[PDB]
């Protein structure tokens, strides 16, 4: 009952993230300086332009 | 937005952990049953086998497509890009914009 | 940051910085201000201050492709920009204005030698390209 | 708000008084100074980045050991001097001070040549000294009359040239607030040439 | 790399059958048995600790069934995340446009 | 004359297509389309050159190439303007065959350039070879040919053969080649890199003393090298397939 739980609450969000997110641009993932752990990144800038 | 391609992909990922998901609830209900069997009454003795069965067959076929997905993984190799054109498009749209402005007519 | 360093050279012409976020360009009849600012009835010469942010922006975009065509041309080459050569930005807007203001005293000054004195001469306009 | 490491203060302290015979306050004012200086340092390090005088018109060396500051101005200046300033603890007051290195400025009247709350108003003292020698500069060259007076703008050279046989007209010099260099309005080819030939 | 993966599924499928097999026996004999036949192998020899070893299949099946199933979710989630990443796939009119554009800033200017 | 480091590899073209935007990826730059054409020429063996010191060996005698870059128009046949000039068309180049023909080239008849074998030694992790070059710009006179230029020098033509392929310039004066080689007689034309791309990656030092930049040019190339693992291996050549002196007669294609 407990994972259940829980696991619908995981797949509630995952699905908010997967029906969230468009699409070209340069993402990846990278380490937080203040955090450490991976986060997704765009590269937006003009330097490759 | 994404590819199609991808999508179907997403699609049949989201597929196998609901399944699995499908796959822990039904050991819930089986475990469940259980305990009464052990009780004593044989009145849901019929619904046992069913529960079994399907609580294999879902164990397997998930497991099936994940093994397929990985599969497919293995063909898929081989089959700043935007910023080459990046610029372009701005030009494009600052051009655009002073149309907008050479135009007196069309700024309401 | 680009015109900054571009209007850092034109101080001999009449051009200066106020602050980290103003520009001034004087001319013997007007005044521009360029300022960058923080969020925190319609004028005469609003389309022509919007036109100038437009033609500013191609200039910007003008020089990119530049830089990118220099690039693919030849990897040897630093891409070093240059501030008298590569940086042109102020340079064709003010170069147009004081163009033409010295082309109107240029008329008064014939028409005021030469057609108000010798009758009868005809003018006539051209550009070459 | 200073994140002060209090036990180690509470140790040293504890230590200084128990092999002190005064030498607290002293090790104390020193402290100040030198956390007043590095800041000043690192305000210095902020603006220079940024600032109206990063390209070359300010450079700032910093010594601990002695713990002072020799900024140099105007590099490209050869008239007879070189703009030096020193900032650092005043004997006297045990205060650190700002003197602006230059003869031209010992022998100035009614200015001061040092200055404090160089924390407060770093940009503002850099300015009055700037204005300050070419102000000097400016009043050595009317002194030995080659350029007469500009009434209308004080910062101003008038020249006398003739543009025809009979024509006998100014022409206004001014000089750079930021390098220092002299420079004409309307400048001709030639103009620019004798003006870079002054520089 | 994928070959690992395939493996370590692997091993994951054939852990959940064992442990199924091994937590239906121990239910289902749990009832304990007693049989003359020298052939038999059932023993329960100190009372106590009978109920101590079913408490020990109990915490090892729930914590086996559950590891299992969340690393399955997580290699899943990993798959999906590679998906994503790795994947590595007139100018005359602009000229009188520019040319109106500039003779009407010279006219308001 | 220039210091070349270069490293060297081949690809099947079924990966052609793949390696390209793999390419695009890394260095942020597209292809660029280019072609050249370049002819060996040989001392003439009807003059005997006794002045080869023969008691100490001063010198031996060498190959002379003379390069020149070719307009499309003679390289696309009647099928192929519809397309546009990019590097797709490169797909179209499998056959053996070439419209440019023996009789176009013999009409034609610049870069003049001479090459020694590379440094000896197993100590080198890349390819260094010497290259001394220069340039005609024209001529005049009663025979102003190249051909007749080079019979002037005691040179005549040995064979010549025509590249097509694709550049890629990268960071630090890198430059990557996939290149296709056809050799031209008049018994025909013969791709000699059927089925396949020949991938070349070099980089040019201009003075051989300074240390400094060699060292920095070999471990941008090895760089290289251990970015593309797994994909393409790029391999130090045979220091004998390099040699291009007339006593003994090989050539790396």
């Amino acid at each position: 009952n407990k994972l259940s739980s829980i696991l619908q609450n995981e797949h509630d969000y995952w699905n908010k993230i997967m029906q969230s997110i468009s699409n070209k641009d340069v993402i990846f993932k990278i380490r937080d300086r203040t955090s450490g752990q991976k986060l997704l990144a765009i590269k937006y800038g003009y330097e490759d332009s | 937005m994404q590819p199609p391609y991808i999508q179907e992909r997403l699609k049949s990922l989201n597929d196998i952990e609901t399944q699995l998901c499908s796959m822990l609830q039904e050991a819930s209900q089986v475990t469940f049953i259980f305990g009464e069997l052990k009780r004593g009454n044989e009145s849901v003795k019929p619904q046992f086998e069913n529960h079994v069965k399907q609580f294999y067959e879902r164990l397997d076929k998930s497991t099936t497509q994940l093994r397929k997905e990985i599969q497919l993984l293995d063909e898929n190799v081989g089959t700043n890009k935007k910023a080459l054109g990046q610029d372009t498009e701005k030009m494009e749209e600052q051009l655009d914009l002073l149309s907008a402005i050479l135009d007196p007519s069309k700024s309401k | 940051y680009q015109i900054k360093k571009e209007c850092a050279l034109l101080i001999s012409y009449g051009v200066s910085i106020e602050n980290e976020n103003k520009v001034i360009i004087e001319l013997p009849n007007e005044k521009f201000e360029i300022e960058l600012l923080s969020l925190d009835l319609p004028k005469i010469n609003d389309k022509r201050a919007n036109l100038m942010l437009v033609m500013l922006r191609l200039l910007l975009v003008v020089i990119f492709k530049k830089t990118l065509r220099s690039r693919i041309s030849s990897p040897h080459g630093l891409i070093n920009l240059n501030v008298d050569d590569d940086i042109l930005i102020i340079r064709p807007i003010l170069g147009k204005v004081r163009f033409a203001n010295y082309k109107l005293l240029l008329k008064k000054i014939i028409k005021d030698y030469v057609l108000d004195i010798v009758p009868g001469s005809s003018i006539t306009e051209t550009e070459v390209e | 708000n200073l994140p002060l490491n209090k036990p180690r203060l509470e140790k040293l302290i504890n230590e200084i008084l128990l092999k002190s015979n005064l030498s607290l306050y002293n090790f104390l004012h020193k402290y100040v100074l030198t956390l007043q200086l590095y800041m000043v340092h690192r305000e210095f390090l902020k603006l220079a980045n940024g600032g109206k005088f990063s390209k070359s018109n300010l450079i700032h060396n910093y010594d601990s050991k002695k713990s002072t500051i020799t900024v140099r101005y105007w590099l490209n200046g050869k008239m007879d001097s070189k703009g030096k300033i020193t900032i650092g603890i005043q004997r006297t007051t045990e205060s650190l001070i700002l003197k602006w290195d230059n003869q031209s400025a010992s022998r100035a009247k009614n200015m001061p040549v040092i200055y404090n709350n160089i924390v407060s108003n770093i940009e503002g003292i850099l300015d009055e000294i700037m204005f300050n020698h070419a102000r000097i500069i400016r009043s050595e060259l009317l002194a030995r009359d080659i350029f007469q007076e500009d009434e209308e703008n004080s910062d101003v050279l008038l020249f006398q040239l003739p543009t025809t046989c009979v024509s006998m007209a100014p022409i206004q010099l001014k000089i750079d607030l930021l390098s220092g260099q002299f420079y004409f309005r309307n400048p001709t080819p030639l103009l620019s040439n004798y003006a870079s030939k002054i520089n | 790399m994928s070959n690992q993966a395939l493996y370590e599924k692997l091993e994951q499928t054939r852990t959940i059958l064992s442990v199924k097999l091994a937590e239906l026996i121990n239910m289902t004999t749990i009832a304990d048995r007693n049989d003359d036949d020298e052939g038999s192998f059932a023993q329960e020899n100190s009372e106590l600790a009978v109920a101590t070893t079913s408490v020990m299949m109990v915490n090892n099946q729930t914590m086996q069934l559950i590891k299992n199933v969340q690393d399955l979710l997580i290699l899943t989630r990993s798959i999906k995340e590679k998906w994503l990443l790795n994947q590595i796939p007139d100018e005359k009119q602009i000229e009188e446009l520019l040319d109106n554009c500039i003779e009407t800033f010279v006219a308001e200017k | 004359m220039v210091q070349q480091l270069s490293l060297f590899g081949s690809i099947g073209d079924d990966g052609y297509d793949l390696l390209i935007s793999t390419l695009t990826t890394i260095s942020g730059n597209p292809p660029l389309l280019y072609n050249s054409l370049c002819t060996v020429w040989k001392p003439n063996p009807s003059y005997d050159v006794e002045n080869v010191n023969s008691r100490n060996q001063l010198v031996e005698p060498n190959r002379i190439k003379l390069s020149k870059e070719v307009p499309f128009s003679y390289l696309i046949d009647e099928t192929m303007m519809d397309k546009p000039l990019n590097f797709r068309i490169l797909k179209s180049f499998t056959n053996d065959k070439i419209p440019l023909n023996y009789a176009m080239t013999r009409n034609i008849l610049w870069s003049l350039q001479i090459s020694d074998i590379p440094a000896a030694g197993n100590n080198r992790s890349v390819s260094m070879q010497t290259i001394a070059e220069t340039i005609i710009l024209s001529s005049a006179g009663k025979n102003s040919s190249v051909s007749s230029l080079m019979n002037g020098l005691g040179y005549v033509f040995e064979f010549q053969y025509l590249t097509i392929g694709v550049k890629f310039f990268m960071k630090h004066g890198l430059i990557l080649e996939l290149q296709k080689i056809w050799q031209i007689e008049e018994a025909g034309n013969s791709q000699i890199t059927s089925g396949g791309f020949l991938l070349k990656a070099y980089i040019n030092v201009s003075r051989g003393t300074d240390i400094d930049r060699i060292n920095y040019t070999e471990t941008a190339l090895m760089n290289l090298k251990k970015e593309l693992q797994g994909y393409i291996e790029l391999s130090v050549p045979d220091r004998q397939s390099m040699d291009s002196r007339v006593a003994h007669g090989n050539i790396l294609i």
